[PDB]
């Protein structure tokens, strides 16, 4: 036995964004939810199989196992569930693209709005190696409104016209936008089919306006699923994979996701756990899919059945982008947003190991240096590895330990896997049988290297790296040569200290943001650490031509200069 | 990870019981590993923090496999004690026998002093040959007997 | 993906601030993860004090890649980056 | 409860999301010729037009010997078609198609031999059924036979006699046509280089302006596309030559393809003879069984002259080429045939005596009762220009037959009164939520039942009625239409997926007995399975046989199916 | 979280990150917005760039070709975010090493 | 620089980058990520914003390099050793 | 709260379980029993296709080892494939870039 | 006995950078392919030596060395014509249970393939035989012809959490024997 088991580093290299198609939706999810509750009194309120809390896929508490893989709130990845739509219903997110997509081809014969030999010159440029976002865009907008203008396909010519949806959310195509003075075998069998009609009916003369081709997402998916493969890439839909076929974009499958995605929150309110606005709508889409569902086998009144399922394509355009009318919450408003997804918390978030406090003034401060409260040093920490070279001085920081500055909060041995806290244990032990890989997580200390930070964040310069100097009051001193770069003026103003912890930013932070390497500006090179108000005074004073010393005030002078 | 060839060059059975023994002098000695030291290494992860471990096993079963008489018969260890001018001496009849194989590591580790031996270690050996040239060969992978 | 040969170097022979700063960061990272060092500690124990140390005698046995952005890089020794 | 992990595996999930048309082909391909050109076959479905580099840098073979080996094998199997473009500025290179057309030889192989065996006039010979087997189970084989190698293969002169003999036979029936340039391009790209020629060709400074010029360029460009397309459809150009003292024989020197086209019109007869026997009883029936016979030999094409496919159809003045269709199976003289034509054909077994009731011996009358009741037939199975003479019409044939052969199999897919409810939909265009109730009188439970049941396929269209200016449908009733179209789209992917499905099956059960059958399909074995085998094994290899026997069953029988759909 | 009573962290807002970026800290930035804020060990199928579960790739049922990785939380969430709409972010990975 | 005056807009940010992580980012996230969904994009990881989005190493500053360590090893400790077998069963033939 | 919408010929208990037919059930028509005419079909079936795959028309393949066994020498060759290029092909049939492979 | 060149991506910690980096090198691919089986490959036993040591690259995290060295192994690679003294240790009714001395013991011999007369007993019956014949524990003498890399494992975490309460293919390497000449079987029938 004992296999060889190979591993090797890797980084991500791209991202490939499509769709997932009804295939990959049930391959990734491990439960179907089908019933549109998620507790029962039967049960007292506990999440059992096939609702929309279904522990299958993941656990909205540490004290809970997922079924999926075993784990709490804090090990659990979360698990996907799929949900089976009957009578399948339109895509808000990819709703401009089903109304540029069926613009390509005549809903008559599912046949491209192309000639088979016309935009193959552009399809063989479209291959240029040199091909930007811009080159796309402009390409796929010249096909696209080059099938505009084609009103007749090659395959049947049935004057495909306007693509445009409802005066909602609805597609009506106008099949004879461009007819005129005209007639044709296809104009006999409306004008006849009409006659029909208008033979049986006391009021619909004033109704037989408008009511042209209209797109049920079902007729789209069934036209949809009648494309070949062939004119997919001038669709610019790559149909080399799997999913590439557009017949993916129309919601079949609803992948409900997990429960780590949209927590239920614990003792709000009444007693009993409050649920969200995701698992809200999805056990309504649940129930309204068994409502449609059941009405398949019954027979009810399709103009109710055309509620209900009109309803579906209104209950899932909020669940994903609330935008027809308003506080719901969907995924894209989860996403879009000062405090939203992005700009909240992908590029931007908050930190540990972090202070702030009221900066004071401290002109005995080098100007690379930063004053730091010695309560906040006793909380704020650097992970020291045990060397051969610091294991004495970590043996003192673990029997001072926690309580008194010069000391550690946490041990984390080599071979274990949890941090010992130092506030029980006998630190006496853990100093003597410290190794030399254990982290002693020891108290900022004089000279360590934080970085400290004003905001607003103006110029780089609104953050440089300090050398920590403990202090027993409770505000962040710092020099005064030093507040224009921060832009502080000693006035309530408050200043946010950061301790990186590793090696390598510590040694980036104070190399190349560090004070002494930044006194001057980017902008224009000019210096912008240097003398304030009361300095310049002070040596404006000692240099005016009418100051003379005598040998003890001169000597007592330099002494305080030094 | 990816294995460049599968097939490299081939490993006589005297090659491989230096190799071992070479590794056995170099490090991993049994006789000291059997001894035991209270201090160690002192750094904390064995003698200059590192261990032989699922190695000293590995290493210790083929040599001893080898150093077991090799089964010509149900005194010497049988590997030990060839050097590489004795089998250096030994070109003029072994490259001089035709066997169109390289199946010569068969018979410099196990099977001598049998004739049957032979004929498995090479395939239709009697209507290839059947005559006078099915001793010798005996006699000779049988010298260091 | 073809190294230029040291005899020819077309980038700056002098170190960068990035080139110093991730020196000083990788050396320091070594350390503390007990790799020797090869200067006189005076009693010194910051990874990075050390790894500044072994930076102004010109001990730290690192070299710089420089990638070009053709795809290919030249090699150059701490040592012989001057600063 | 089913796991998901459960379906996907024996639900056939993800191959639901495989378009039919890629997944047949790619199915058939990988079944037949190897993994390596089903890649290339789908890869070409998947991009319609594409170079040898193009498929290089989309394929994981890379190699330019071994695609160009995959490549040559798939157009040998007549799969590809291949057109060398000339960019003036630089050096040209050629691109490749798919031949769609060309892999239903490797489809209809089994049917196509079944046709040859069962069509020829001689078949109660055993050794002749078997030799003419073996001739176009070779030439399906290996795509383009040739006498120049098969006369000398032969041993016996004799044998190489017969050999020589059936061929102009098989190539007077139009099975085997001389391959050339005309099946490997694509229509359009014939039909540009047709229309570019004379575009090319005028004179500046003429009198007419560019709408006149054009339509004489398209006039004249339809007159040599027809020209060029008509000379070697039919033709006995190789077979003409006859040596002094000899038989007659075919051009040894050119390459012998089986044809396809006359092969469907035989299939097409046969389907509509099994739509007789179904519908009339086997008395006028066996009559009918060879009516059709002697007119399928000549029959006109079945879809598109290949003026259809490669050009748009028309945009004003749309009805020319449905009247020149129809003006041409008018014109055709050949097609048209008398009583006294049939009676020369007519087999011995057939009496034709008591067939007819005038009131509540190869007689040209009572042949010709038979055609004139088919004429008055409420199906257009026979148009009478002249008296005595008439023809079969395919201008108003085609609409009822698909009509009838796709109503009827959304009746053997649904309930009865869902059938009803289909007919009303189809007779009553336009039908309403009170026109169902007038026209049909059926419990409006089940008819909404079957209504919904039937929503799902193509088969009924919804409409949106506005009772305001902005579109609900929920706000006020809305009305049905028919869209026959897309129900026609609809028996194509689905019994594509299916086919595609059977061989998905098939193929995935060899994969699965690979080791059996490989040790089932060798020659000593072959002939003694019963006695070098283990009991276990020799059952296991009995029911899978069994199994796979089943699902080629199966696959002839849906065989029956999809042709009829591919007409237009 | 977000306050001082709660004990919160500190934002390193885009401004922020827009000053270490143009200091040319690249493994700073990496610990304070990673390291320091959300740290999640995920792993990500080489196949199908599909995060799984427990060294399991849970889509091509296999665990071959999963692979180990630390990724943003952040990230992690908005990837099953969308997940949870029909946009799959597909992963590809390559090896840093080999060169 | 791409030959035309493009602002510092959304609609100028289309310019070349592709990034749609970037493109969100900045501003306009869903529509951008429902659009490379469809087109079904595959856009690399390059730019900065998506290199701290995904908790990468930026290719900036300290970033635009490599540290490597010299192994130090000669030349003759690296040739095979100590192999005759092969010779001799090739010379047999 | 979306729980009060239902039709009046619809009810309450057919409602809530969803989940639908793993695969669904319609029993097609064209299984029927087997004649021998369509045995014989499937039997030629059998014939072609496996014709092809013995033929050299395979373009699929994507103890190999390096020292020759005595068995090995005088052995009986498994089979002389008959090459792409070996068999004789009409040139005006094929490309010129599909020229280079066969034996001309 | 065979050698084999594997390429691979070592990792030197920075406490190994002291100790010689062929050294480090090699004792990194050993602690990788000390025991191990290399998949469908074979059994490793040790690395025979170096060949290319590439300048050793750090990612901007670690501070280890990552080496890219391609080395020769020595596998144990019967091919078709071997001849083995083997050590049975366990016999079981389906063909015996041959062992070595801790090497690797779970090849099987089947009983049909082997010795023609040979048959197992449900009273523990040695053997019968038309005239010798052999008990556990001692020599042995078959051959290889074919071999088998279970090279298959698709386990899922709750099917290996259910094994994990409840508590086959054991090996990716195996091997099979015969006697079909006189002889083998063991090394003192005669003489
Ligand atoms: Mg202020
Ligand atoms: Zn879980
Ligand atoms: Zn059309
Ligand atoms: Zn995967």
């Amino acid at each position: 036995k004992e296999v060889v088991v190979s591993e090797t580093p890797k980084r991500i290299k791209g991202l490939e964004f499509s769709a997932l198609s009804a295939a990959d939706i049930v391959a990734q999810s491990e439960v179907e939810v089908s019933t549109r509750d998620l507790f029962d009194l039967e049960k007292d309120r506990a999440p059992k199989a096939n609702g929309a809390l279904d522990p299958k896929m993941g656990v909205s508490s540490s004290s809970l196992e997922c079924a999926t893989c075993h784990g709490n709130l804090a090990s659990c990845h979360g698990h996907f569930g799929h949900l089976k739509l009957a009578l399948p219903v339109f895509h808000i997110g990819y709703f401009k693209a089903t109304i540029q997509i069926l613009q390509g081809i005549c809903k008559n014969c599912s046949a491209i709005l192309l000639s088979e030999t016309d935009k193959r010159q552009f399809l063989h440029e479209l291959r240029r190696p040199g091909v930007d976002n811009l080159r796309r865009m402009g390409i796929l907008k010249k096909i696209l409104d080059q099938c505009k203008k084609q009103r007749r396909c090659l395959h049947c010519g049935a004057l495909n016209g306007v693509v445009k949806k409802a005066a909602a959310l609805k597609i009506i195509h106008d099949t004879f936008r461009w007819v005129g003075k005209k007639s044709a075998p296809e104009k006999d069998i409306w004008v006849g089919e009409w006659k029909e009609v208008l033979a049986h009916n006391p009021e619909l003369e004033r109704y037989v306006k408008r009511c042209m081709d209209d797109l049920n997402p079902l007729k789209t998916l069934n036209l949809f699923k009648q494309i070949k493969s062939a004119d997919c890439e001038l669709l610019g839909i790559d149909a080399t994979v799997p999913s590439g076929r557009p017949e993916t974009y129309i919601w079949r499958y609803l992948p409900a996701p997990p429960v780590c995605i949209r927590p239920s929150v614990m003792m709000q309110d009444s007693p009993a756990s409050n649920e969200d606005d995701l698992t809200v709508k999805l056990t309504e889409i649940v129930w309204t899919s068994s409502l449609i569902k059941a009405g398949l086998d019954k027979g009810i009144s399709i103009n109710n059945m055309m509620e209900h399922w009109d309803y579906l394509q209104l209950t899932v355009a909020m669940y994903i982008n609330s935008d027809s009318v308003k506080p719901i919450r969907g995924f894209c408003q989860r996403l879009k947003g000062k405090q939203g997804r992005f700009r909240g918390n992908l590029s931007g978030k908050r930190v540990d190991f972090s202070g702030r406090t009221v900066i004071s003034p401290d002109p005995n401060l080098s100007i690379d240096e930063v004053a730091v409260p010695d309560r906040v040093a006793k909380v704020l920490t650097y992970p020291e590895k045990v060397t051969r070279y610091n294991r004495h001085k970590l043996q003192e920081l673990i029997v001072n330990g926690p309580n008194v500055h010069p000391g550690a909060n946490y041990l984390l041995k080599r071979n274990e896997d949890a941090r010992r806290n130092l506030r029980y244990g006998d630190r006496m032990k853990l100093a003597k049988n410290l190794q030399i890989g254990d982290v002693v997580e020891r108290h900022l200390e004089d000279g360590d290297v934080v970085l400290f930070n004003r905001q607003p964040s103006l110029h780089r310069l609104s953050i440089l790296s300090h050398y920590a100097k403990i202090r027993p009051w409770r505000t962040f001193r710092l020099n005064e040569c030093v507040c224009t770069p921060y832009n502080a003026d000693f006035d309530g103003d408050e200043m946010n200290l950061h301790v990186p912890q590793t090696e390598e930013a510590r040694a980036e932070a104070i190399n190349l943001m560090g004070v002494k390497n930044n006194l001057l500006t980017p902008k224009s090179g000019e210096p912008i650490i240097a003398a304030t108000q009361d300095f310049i005074t002070g040596s404006y004073l000692i240099s005016h031509k009418d100051s003379f010393y005598d040998r003890a005030t001169l000597t007592q002078l330099l002494s305080m200069m030094s | 990870m990816k294995v460049l060839e599968e097939r490299n060059a081939f490993l006589s059975d005297y090659e491989v019981l230096k190799f071992l023994t070479d590794l056995e002098k170099k490090h991993l000695w049994d006789q000291k590993s059997l001894a035991a030291l209270k201090k160690s290494r002192s750094k904390g992860k064995q003698n200059r923090p590192y261990n032989h471990p699922e190695l000293q096993g590995i290493t210790r079963n083929v040599v001893n496999y080898l150093s077991i008489n090799k089964n010509f018969i149900n005194e010497k260890s049988g590997i030990s004690k060839m050097s590489d001018e004795s089998f250096a001496e030994l070109m003029t009849k072994l490259n001089s026998f035709k066997l169109f194989k390289a199946e010569k590591l068969q018979i410099v580790n196990q099977l001598p002093a049998n004739m049957v031996h032979l004929y498995s270690i090479v395939e239709e050996c009697d209507a290839r040959f059947d005559e006078k040239t099915i001793e010798e060969m005996l006699e000779i992978i049988s010298g260091y007997a | 993906e073809k190294a230029i040969p040291k005899d020819q170097r077309a980038t700056t022979p002098y170190m960068t601030k990035y080139e110093r700063a991730r020196i000083l960061g990788t050396r320091a990272l070594q350390i503390s993860m007990n790799a020797p060092v090869f200067v006189d500690l005076e009693g010194e124990t910051d990874p990075l004090r050390i790894a500044m140390k072994e930076l102004a005698e010109k001990k730290i046995p690192l070299v710089i890649r420089r990638y070009l952005p053709d795809g290919s890089f030249e090699d150059w020794s701490v040592e012989e980056l001057i600063v | 409860l089913v796991t998901p992990e459960d379906v996907m595996t024996i639900s056939s999930l993800e191959q639901r999301t495989l378009n039919p048309d890629l997944f047949l082909y790619k199915e058939l391909v990988k079944a037949h010729l190897g993994e390596r050109a089903a890649s290339v076959i789908g890869m070409l479905v998947a991009l319609g037009r594409l170079s040898v580099r193009e498929l290089v840098e989309k394929i994981d073979g890379m190699d330019v010997d071994s695609v160009k080996t995959t490549l040559v094998s798939l157009t040998q199997l007549r799969c590809v078609k291949y057109l060398q473009e000339t960019a003036i500025s630089g050096k040209k290179t050629t691109y490749y198609y798919y031949n769609e057309e060309g892999i239903h030889i490797l489809l209809y192989s089994g049917l196509i031999i079944d046709e040859i065996i069962t069509q020829m006039r001689v078949n109660d010979e055993e050794e002749h059924k078997q030799l003419v087997a073996e001739i176009v189970q070779n030439v399906i084989s290996l795509g383009s036979l040739t006498v120049e190698d098969y006369l000398s293969s032969v041993t016996s002169d004799s044998m190489k006699y017969t050999i020589s003999s059936l061929f102009v036979q098989l190539c007077e029936m139009g099975y085997l046509i001389q391959i050339s340039k005309l099946h490997y391009t694509p229509i359009e790209d014939l039909w540009q280089f047709l229309y570019e020629k004379h575009y090319k060709n005028i004179p500046r400074n003429s009198p007419l302006s560019d709408l006149k010029k054009r339509s004489q360029a398209k006039m004249n460009a339809k007159t040599d596309f027809a020209k060029i397309i008509n000379k070697p459809n039919e033709l006995s150009q190789i077979l003409t030559v006859d040596p002094k003292t000899s038989l007659r024989i075919v051009k040894p020197t050119v390459s012998l393809t089986i044809n396809l086209d006359r092969f469907m019109k035989g299939r097409r007869s046969k389907q509509l003879i099994n739509l007789a026997k179904t519908r009339v009883g086997s008395v006028t029936a066996q009559v009918y069984k060879i009516a059709l016979r002697l007119t399928e030999q000549k029959s006109p094409k079945i879809r598109d002259p290949l003026t259809q496919t490669g050009l748009l159809q028309d945009l004003e003045e749309a009805k020319s080429f449905q009247d020149e269709a129809e003006l041409v199976e008018e014109k055709t003289p050949g097609l048209t045939f008398n009583a006294i034509d049939l009676a020369r054909h007519l087999p011995a077994e057939l009496d034709l005596r008591g067939s007819l009731l005038s009131r509540k011996p190869h007689s040209a009358s009572l042949i010709n009762s038979h055609l004139k009741i088919l004429a008055s037939s409420n199906f257009p199975f026979l148009n009478e220009t002249k008296p005595g003479v008439y023809y079969v019409p395919y201008s108003k044939l085609m609409p009822v037959l698909k009509s009838s052969v796709y109503e009827y199999v959304i009746a053997s897919t649904l309930g009865p009164s869902a059938m009803r409810l289909s007919r009303c939909i189809r007779d009553n265009k336009l039908v309403s939520e009170k026109i169902i109730n007038s026209t049909a009188l059926m419990k409006e439970k089940d008819i909404r039942s079957t209504l919904a049941s039937l929503i799902r396929y193509n088969s009924v269209e919804i409409q949106e009625v506005p009772r305001t200016a902005d579109r609900s449908a929920s706000r006020a009733v809305f009305l049905f239409r028919c869209k026959e179209t897309h129900s026609y789209n609809f028996m194509r992917q689905n019994l594509e997926w299916n086919m595609a499905n059977l061989l998905f099956k098939k193929e995935k059960l060899k994969q699965e007995n690979s080791t059996l059958l490989k040790k089932a399909n060798r020659d000593d074995v072959k002939g003694r399975e019963n006695e070098l085998l283990l009991p276990s094994e020799l059952n296991q290899l009995k029911m899978v046989n069994e199994r796979e026997l089943n699902v080629f069953a199966r696959l002839s029988r849906l065989l029956s199916l999809w042709e009829v759909f591919q007409m237009a | 979280t977000e306050g001082r009573s709660r004990d919160g962290g500190l934002r390193l807002g885009e401004m922020e990150r827009d000053c270490v970026i143009a200091y040319g800290a690249s493994q700073l930035l990496l610990e304070r917005l990673m390291i320091s804020s959300d740290a999640f060990e995920v792993d990500v199928c080489d196949k199908c760039g599909l995060m799984g579960y427990s060294g399991w790739c849970t889509t091509c049922k296999s665990a071959e070709n999963i692979i180990k990785m630390t990724i943003p939380y952040a990230a992690k969430l908005l990837f099953q975010e969308l997940l949870s709409m029909n946009i799959a972010p597909r992963l590809r990975l390559e090896d840093i090493f080999q060169q | 620089y791409k030959g035309e005056v493009l602002g510092i807009t959304r609609f100028g940010l289309s310019k070349m980058r592709d990034s749609v992580l970037q493109l969100a980012s900045f501003e306009k996230t869903t529509d951008h990520l429902f659009d490379a969904a469809f087109y079904m994009k595959k856009d690399a990881v390059e730019g900065v914003s998506e290199c701290i989005i995904l908790g990468q190493t930026m290719s900036i500053g300290t970033g635009s390099f490599k540290v490597v360590k010299g192994t130090n090893i000669s030349e003759k400790d690296l040739v095979p050793k100590r192999c005759l077998f092969e010779s001799l069963s090739n010379e047999a033939a | 709260n979306y729980m009060s919408n239902l039709p009046f010929g619809l009810g309450y208990g057919d409602v809530g379980k969803n989940h639908i037919t793993e695969f669904p059930s319609i029993p097609l028509p064209i299984n029927g029993p087997i004649t021998n005419k369509e045995r014989s079909l499937a039997v030629k079936y059998i014939n072609f296709g496996k014709t092809v795959k013995d033929g050299p028309f395979y373009t699929g393949s994507m103890t190999n080892d390096g020292i020759e066994r005595y068995s090995d020498k005088y052995l009986k060759k498994r089979k002389i494939g008959i090459s792409i290029d070996d068999h004789p092909y009409n040139l005006n049939l094929f490309p010129n870039e599909l020229y280079n492979v066969m034996g001309i | 006995f065979i050698l084999s060149k594997i390429a691979d991506l070592v990792r030197i910690p920075p406490d190994q950078f002291h100790r010689d980096t062929i050294s480090a090198i090699t004792h990194q691919l050993n602690n990788k392919f000390a025991n191990k089986i290399i998949p469908n490959v074979g059994l490793c036993i040790t690395i025979y030596d170096l060949l290319t040591v590439e300048e050793g690259q750090l990612k901007p995290g670690d501070g280890s060395s990552y080496i890219n060295v391609t080395f020769r192994a020595v596998v144990f690679k019967p091919f078709l014509g071997e001849i083995v003294t083997g050590w049975i240790s366990k016999c079981t009714a389906e063909g015996i249970k041959v062992s070595l001395l801790g090497i690797f013991d779970d090849i099987f011999i089947p009983q049909n393939m082997l010795f023609e007369g040979c048959y197992y007993t449900p009273e523990e019956s040695a053997w019968i035989w038309p005239k010798l014949y052999f008990d556990v524990n001692e020599k042995i003498r078959f051959r290889i012809e074919r071999e088998v890399f279970v090279d298959v494992k698709p386990k899922s975490p709750k099917e290996r959490e259910l094994e994990e309460r409840a508590q086959e293919k054991p090996p990716a390497y195996a091997l099979l024997g015969s006697c079909q000449t006189d002889g083998m079987g063991l090394v003192s029938w005669w003489e």
